[PDB]
């Protein structure tokens, strides 16, 4: 007869009932957001950066939000800055993020790091990068390489040559064969070639290119995980 | 620097001041105390399907 | 500030109609079921109507069944009764009473202050054969009530609740289930009882422990109160 | 002088290592050497609680073996009914990423922290009828990894900061702040009487600190990775202490020394979860092989494999009566074992 | 007594030749049982390993609904096999025709239109990623998919209304009649009954059908992504699939109105229409087989099942 | 004056309920309530409605005149829609006749729907075709 219950358990039973449904609408609005990660070198322009694409959107915390909105299209960056424990228990809380934003100052080639000597930041960025992009977790996940500061290097060429960062440099100290070179450089560290790819660019432009190209971008991961994980069902 | 290393020092003295037994006695405490509670342990044997909560 | 506070009630023709409200003021209207309870001017309560959290359950008392119809407003945090057909049977006061079901909760703790409606000229039965009995203060007194069927559910819960109502006051739920103590009723309120029989003792009995308590129960959804026990003296 | 320092140091890890040494005999082996072993221990799935849609990062029992809380990166608390199913609460939470969950003895609060740095206190029995945030302790730097409960207003966390902390939930600052341990915590177990508790840190360390005062105790040492969960024996005597390296150890409080070891050269991935069973004969351990394992106490041999897991199990818990035993791994998917 | 019988009413006239078994009615036949005991088992799988053990995302709900639609038109198949064991006899009553006449149109066109849809959601979903966050969740699947229903329950309808029975030759004929009370529009109506058949089944269908999973192909291959060999193969199957087993009956079906101009033939209509039937419970029996079974996700998690 | 194609047509009307398996006792032609010819392109069609009373011959003694008519037997009204061509070969026919209890309003319909289908066969070939025979809707 499976009329075995109270009416204070059938009451229960509508509680039950109520709070998944709650759940299961909340869930279904929480998978319609894309989520970036905000890998950033440190001592860049990502002040900067999150300040260009905040405006679209009209004790130590730690964890940051940002949500912002773009061609009626949600987006929610993480920015981890004051996390200064160990990379290796936190890293794996990210598994399904769409996209790593990673953002990379292109002006400390010749700036050595402060409170140490012969490290280059440009080398601790690099191995930062061919430090999260073999990742074992982020295997199929998109990173997005942001290029700053691209006035500030446009003068310092001129006084300072690229040559005491990459002495094995053989052309000539100008734009258009160093930011290519930088680029390459960083390029190369990528070992998962034939999964993720490296959706390069360059900022610093008082625009508003910089959020339209993460748009482009992840509609384009979007849509290649789409057609690839996905059958007919 | 400096601190740290007498802070260690100091603490790593404090250590060395309790008072331990043999592992003999540590095994047979634990071993009494296994055995002298077998009885109200539904993993260990289990119970019968009167009084089982679960199914 | 817990109130519940009921409007509507007055002198109306007989077969007309008329309408309760019980505006909520303090509290989350959902997430709580509500009941009405109807009290006449010289006897004891009787259920009237209930609507559970979400209004996707309603019961009704049969001697109201079809004439009356029980609703929520749940963003204006009101309860409403349309009342139609109104015999010379329905002159009383109505008291809104809230009540949660989930495990461990305490149903129909809050009672509001009640309305009075006067109309111008199978079921569990509570039994209360104690009318009335004279106690001293500093005194221990037992009131007892019985039950026509085991209120002793297969789950293990006893569905008996006892509500003390001081005169000139609303009803206050004293004890429920049978054996469980209100928030802020004292510890010399004690329930105890097998199935059928059932018993509240109020130990050093003292002021405002007088007046009339009521047996109310919920083996069955259908909850009939008893006659009441009245105390004096 | 630290030349000087270092040579003293030296010297007392020698004598510590000598008198460690001067109170070993023969081992739990020679003397479980003799006693008939337990059988083959298997287990069915009761119950399976479904409704998270996410990872599942901790748990915890009641002191009544019928209602648990689970913590999920959805965003969500759930405090489930272990008899049949259904949910009492369903609690949001301000921040989504969350790594620890814990019941209070009374059962009228729950606790919550994750990567935040935060450590949120939910009431449970309010006036209004919703469940809010009692408490919000702040004045950790790294993240939270352990949260249980001492009483109804004391708590002890242990974060990322490398330090652990005895609360005070009423004014809401530090009362006691232990430190001492060279990286970071991530687990935390209290003695039964509850002056005592346990710590395992991330360089491969086991501190144990008194409550009362504040200071460290007893430390042991021995391993070849992180620590990632500890839990006390139930007599309140030892404790057993899981690794990254596949190895459970058994220390023992009064002899300052393992004493045994359960490791198989066929398990090479890290254990997530640790917990004994009632009577301190069964320590069940969840794997990343998306199993848990049943080993005796007593004769270090496999006995029993549960393995109704897809993902891998993070959570694993035995009730307070040792009538069944509750895993949850990064699936939704807890279920309930007996 | 010699008593009487209720009534007799033998119309009939020598001037035809009646139906005998041929060669195309065995293989009609063993169409109808073959499809009916590879079709029966497959939806159950289907409707059982989606409708209950399982989640419910938008693509398990439009194939819960076409795993729905084809069990149960291949439930009552075996009146129809009846029907046409017997040389064209049906001794279940008038009610009866009128009541399978309308379930069979009904699940055909609600799996026709559900196929249509799937086509459509699968292009959208897999091309558009910013139209699809929107517009696709549970409540707009829901409102479709009574849409849907509904729509074909109304397609569906005039067969409920249309359908009769007469004795003819010896036999109790099951058919569609046209001239209720007056014969000068039966033409009209018979016309447009069977060109809105045709519009709404097999040309919309079709097009969209071949539109988008044309599209899709073309817009991926200028996006140079390398569609997988699984695809261009599980794709390029239920488009020839369908329109193998759904052209020989709306073609019939058009041939039907030459009647009234001039035909002077039955042996065509005789023999064709029963394996034009045929095809189409083929087809039916075919859809789940092709579209999730055939998928690798299913197959692991069969072979996860155990 | 009577002519004789009406005749033809009764008669055959009479040879084919006396075909009846279970109902003996054939019936005897008594009293026409109508009979009506018209000509066509290709034959020669009547129409009528007749009333017969049961008579003691056996079935299979219809065609002699001798049979005596028992006006206390049945009674029966029986209409025939039927046409022939040359050497009155009959091609098309329809006979109804149920029982008074019956609505005898839909019945009516549904003859005279069947009889102009009767009419016009033979002028057109495929008249005796129902749209939809083979078909499942
Ligand atoms: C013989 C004909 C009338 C059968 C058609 C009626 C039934 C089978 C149809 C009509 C309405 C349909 C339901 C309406 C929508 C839903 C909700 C979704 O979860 C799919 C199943 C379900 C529940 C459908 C199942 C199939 C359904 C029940």
């Amino acid at each position: 007869m499976g009329c075995t219950l109270s009416a204070e358990d059938k009451a229960a039973v509508e509680r039950s009932k109520m709070i998944d449904r709650n759940l299961r609408e909340d869930g279904e609005k929480a998978a319609r957001e894309v989520k970036l990660l905000l890998l950033g070198a440190g001592e860049s322009g990502k002040s900067t950066i999150v300040k260009q694409m905040k405006i679209i959107h009209e004790k130590t915390t730690g964890i940051v939000e940002t949500h912002f909105t773009f061609k009626d299209l949600h987006f929610k960056m993480f920015d981890v800055g004051a996390q200064r424990s160990e990379r290796k228990k936190w890293i794996h809380c990210f598994e399904g993020v769409t996209a790593i934003i990673f953002c990379v100052a292109l002006s400390d080639y010749d700036l050595v790091l402060a409170e140490d000597e012969e490290m280059n930041r440009m080398h601790e960025s690099m191995k930062l990068f061919d430090s999260i992009c073999n990742n074992k977790w982020f295997t199929d996940t998109s990173i997005i390489l942001f290029l700053n500061k691209k006035d500030l290097f446009e003068e310092k060429i001129k006084k300072s040559p690229l040559t005491i960062c990459y002495p094995e440099y053989a052309g000539s100290n100008t734009y258009e064969e160093a930011a290519a070179y930088i680029q390459c450089q960083f390029e190369d560290l990528n070992k998962r070639k034939d999964t993720k790819e490296i959706y390069t660019h360059f900022t610093c432009s008082t625009d508003t290119k910089n959020v339209q190209f993460v748009f482009d971008a992840v509609t384009d991961v979007i849509i290649k995980n789409n057609l690839k994980d996905c059958g007919l069902f | 620097s400096i601190a740290q290393a007498r802070k260690l020092v100091e603490q790593l003295k404090m250590e060395a001041n309790i008072d331990r037994i043999k592992v003999s006695k540590a095994a047979a405490d634990l071993m009494a105390y296994c055995e002298a509670h077998a009885k109200e342990d539904p993993l260990l044997t289990p119970v019968p399907a009167s009084e089982n909560p679960f199914r | 500030d817990v109130q519940l506070v009921e409007s509507g009630g007055g002198l109306v023709q007989p077969g007309g109609s008329r309408k309760l409200s019980c505006s909520a003021s303090g509290f989350a209207f959902s997430s709580f079921g509500m009941h009405w309870v109807r009290q006449a001017p010289e006897k004891g309560l009787e259920w009237v109507a209930y609507i559970s959290s979400g209004s996707g359950t309603i019961y009704y008392a049969d001697t109201v069944k079809g004439r009356f119809t029980i609703s929520r407003d749940d963003p204006k945090n009101t309860l409403f009764l349309q009342m139609t057909s109104l015999r010379s049977e329905d002159t009383a006061m109505y008291y809104c009473v809230r009540s949660i079901y989930y495990y461990g909760s305490s149903p129909f703790d809050f009672w509001g202050q009640g309305t009075t409606l006067t109309v111008s000229s199978s079921d569990i039965v509570m039994t209360q054969a104690t009318s009335s009995v004279p106690v001293t203060p500093g005194e221990s007194v037992s009131i007892s009530c019985r039950s026509s069927k085991s209120l002793l559910h297969s789950n293990g819960n006893t569905y008996l609740y006892w509500f003390l109502q001081r005169p000139g006051q609303s009803p206050q739920l004293l004890i429920y289930r049978m054996s469980n103590l209100a928030s802020g009723v004292p510890d010399r309120f004690s329930g105890s009882g097998s199935g059928t029989a059932f018993t509240l003792t109020i130990s050093r009995l003292e002021a405002e422990d007088v007046g009339v308590y009521y047996c109310m129960q919920h083996l069955e959804y259908p909850l009939t109160f008893g006659a009441g026990t009245k105390l004096e003296l | 002088e630290l030349d000087q320092l270092r040579q003293e140091a030296e010297q007392l890890k020698n004598q510590i290592r000598d008198a460690r040494k001067a109170c070993a005999d023969a081992t739990l082996s020679q003397i479980t050497n003799n006693i008939d072993p337990v059988g083959r221990i298997q287990m069915r799935t009761r119950r399976t609680l479904r409704g998270h849609l996410a990872k599942i990062y901790a748990m915890h029992w009641g002191t009544d073996s019928r209602l648990l809380v689970s913590a999920s990166q959805d965003g969500k608390l759930i405090i489930w009914d272990s008899y049949t199913t259904n949910k009492v609460h369903a609690i949001p939470l301000r921040s989504s990423w969350v790594m620890t969950c814990a019941y209070a003895p009374s059962g009228n609060y729950v606790a919550c922290g994750g990567l935040d740095n935060i450590c949120s206190i939910y009431n449970l029995k309010t006036r209004e009828g919703n469940v809010r945030v009692s408490r919000e302790l702040a004045g950790h730097t790294g993240y939270l990894s352990c949260c249980r409960f001492l009483d109804d207003n004391q708590i002890v966390t242990s974060s990322g900061d490398t330090t652990c902390a005895l609360w005070d939930i009423e004014t809401g600052q530090q009362t006691t702040t232990f430190t001492g341990h060279t990286g970071d915590v991530m687990s935390l177990s209290l003695a039964p009487d509850t002056r005592l508790f346990v710590s395992g840190a991330c360089d491969a360390s086991a501190k144990l600190w008194d409550v009362r005062e504040g200071m460290c105790r007893q430390t042991f040492t021995g391993h070849e990775s992180d620590i990632n969960a500890i839990c006390f024996f139930p007599n309140g005597n030892a404790f057993a202490t899981g690794s990254d390296d596949a190895t459970c150890r058994l220390f023992d409080l009064r002899a300052d020394q393992e004493l045994m070891t359960y490791s198989h050269d066929n398990i090479i991935c890290g254990i997530t979860s640790v917990s004994f069973s009632k009577s301190g004969r069964l320590l069940l351990a969840g794997y990343d092989d998306f199993n848990c394992n049943v080993w005796d106490a007593l004769k270090a041999d496999r006995a029993g494999v549960l393995a109704g897991h897809d993902n891998r199990v993070s959570c694993l818990g035995v009730t307070d009566d040792g009538m069944a035993v509750a895993t949850g791994s990064w699936d939704s998917f807890l279920k309930i074992w007996n | 007594n010699y008593s009487y019988d209720l009534d007799y009413y033998s119309l009939e006239s020598d001037l035809e030749e009646k139906v005998q078994l041929g060669v195309v009615h065995w293989v009609s036949l063993v169409l109808y049982c073959l499809a009916f005991v590879l079709g029966i088992p497959g939806n159950a799988i289907v409707i059982w390993f989606t409708g209950f053990k399982w989640k419910k995302t938008v693509t398990t709900l439009w194939f819960l609904n076409l795993a729905i639609a084809d069990f149960i038109f291949l439930l009552f198949l075996p009146l129809y096999i009846s029907y046409v064991a017997m040389n064209f006899h049906w001794p279940f009553g008038i009610w009866l025709c009128k009541a399978n006449s309308f379930t069979a149109q009904l699940n055909m066109f609600a799996s026709v239109f559900f196929l249509t849809v799937i086509s459509l959601d699968h292009y959208i979903h897999l091309i558009h990623p910013v139209l699809s966050h929107r517009h696709r969740t549970l409540k707009n699947s829901l409102i479709v998919i009574i849409f849907i229903w509904l729509l074909a329950s109304l397609i569906g309808g005039p067969a409920l209304y249309f359908r009769d029975t007469v004795e003819f030759n010896n036999h109790t004929l099951c058919y569609n009649n046209f001239q209720k009370h007056d014969p000068d529009l039966t033409l009209i109506r018979h016309h447009v009954l069977t060109w809105v058949k045709f519009i709404i089944g097999y040309l919309f269908p079709l097009l969209t059908m071949s539109i988008c999973y044309l599209c899709l192909i073309f817009k991926v291959k200028k996006r140079s992504i390398l569609i997988s060999s699984r695809h261009f193969w599980t794709i390029l199957v239920v488009v020839v699939a369908f329109v193998v087993c759904w052209t020989p009956y709306h073609l019939f079906s058009i041939w039907e109105l030459t009647i009234h101009h001039n035909s002077y033939s039955h042996h065509v209509m005789q023999a064709g229409i029963p394996l034009s039937t045929g095809l189409a419970f083929l087809n039916s029996c075919l859809n789940p087989i092709l579209y999730v079974l055939i998928s690798k996700k299913f197959q692991a998690r069969f072979r996860s099942s155990v | 004056e009577l002519t004789e194609a009406q005749r033809r047509g009764l008669q055959v009307a009479l040879e084919e309920f006396h075909k009846h398996p279970p109902v003996q006792w054939a019936f005897q032609e008594t009293s026409v309530e109508s009979a009506v010819d018209t000509p066509f392109p290709a034959g020669i069609f009547v129409r009528l409605e007749f009333k017969l009373q049961q008579t003691s011959c056996r079935k299979r003694d219809w065609k002699k005149p001798e049979c005596k008519v028992r006006p206390n037997g049945r009674k029966r009204k029986c209409l025939a829609c039927i046409k022939l061509g040359s050497e009155d070969k009959v091609l098309g026919r329809l006979v109804h006749c149920p029982i008074e209890t019956q609505v005898l309003r839909e019945a009516e319909e549904h003859q005279e729907t069947q009889c102009l289908r009767v009419q016009r066969a033979g002028e057109d070939p495929h008249s005796f075709y129902f749209p939809g025979q083979f078909a499942f809707s």
